[PDB]
């Protein structure tokens, strides 16, 4: 599970910041 | 390759500069000015994520990227890429490389480099060559 946290947490940031600038 | 090589020189020069705190075509210095920009961005308004991150990681040394890997193939498994996904992994390269040279000033960062290299160009080079490369990442990261 350690993994896919990080993963999620990434993730979930990764679209975030997307989302930010493509507005 | 050179995609790959371009994509590495980016992301060691960075990674390094991070890590040091030093900084030493156009194109790359465009590409690497945009990351310094964004990625420090990244990092300054995620440091509790990251420091959580991190913690959980429990990066052994230097060459201990395989627990990275595996986590930066995960956040692709929805089949979804973007330059902020993309962005946000680089970011916490230079996040952990920062961690590993407090812990050992003498510690490299070309393993981490390479590491996320490897799964960004191996793993999404038809895309890349799509956004016509780091080209792309400067026109989406553009602000004015
Ligand atoms: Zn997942
Ligand atoms: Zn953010
Ligand atoms: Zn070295
Ligand atoms: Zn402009």
């Amino acid at each position: 599970r350690p993994e896919i946290w990080i993963a999620q947490e990434a993730r979930r940031i990764g679209d975030e910041a997307n989302a930010y600038y493509a507005r | 390759d050179d995609l790959y090589r371009q994509s590495l020189e980016i992301i060691s020069r960075y990674l390094r500069e991070q890590a040091t705190g030093s900084k030493d075509g156009a194109a790359g210095r465009r590409a690497l000015e945009t990351l310094r920009r964004v990625g420090d961005g990244v990092q300054r308004n995620h440091e509790t994520a990251f420091q959580g991150m991190l913690r959980k990681l429990d990066i052994k040394n230097e060459d201990d990227v395989k627990s990275l890997s595996r986590v930066m193939i995960h956040v692709f498994s929805d089949g979804v890429t973007n330059w902020g996904r993309i962005v946000t992994l680089i970011s916490f390269g230079a996040f952990v490389a920062k961690h590993l040279k407090t812990i050992n000033q003498e510690s490299c960062i070309e393993p981490l480099a390479e590491s996320i290299t490897d799964v960004l160009v191996r793993t999404k080079r038809d895309w890349l060559v799509k956004q016509r490369g780091w080209d792309g990442f400067v026109e989406f990261f553009h602000v004015e």
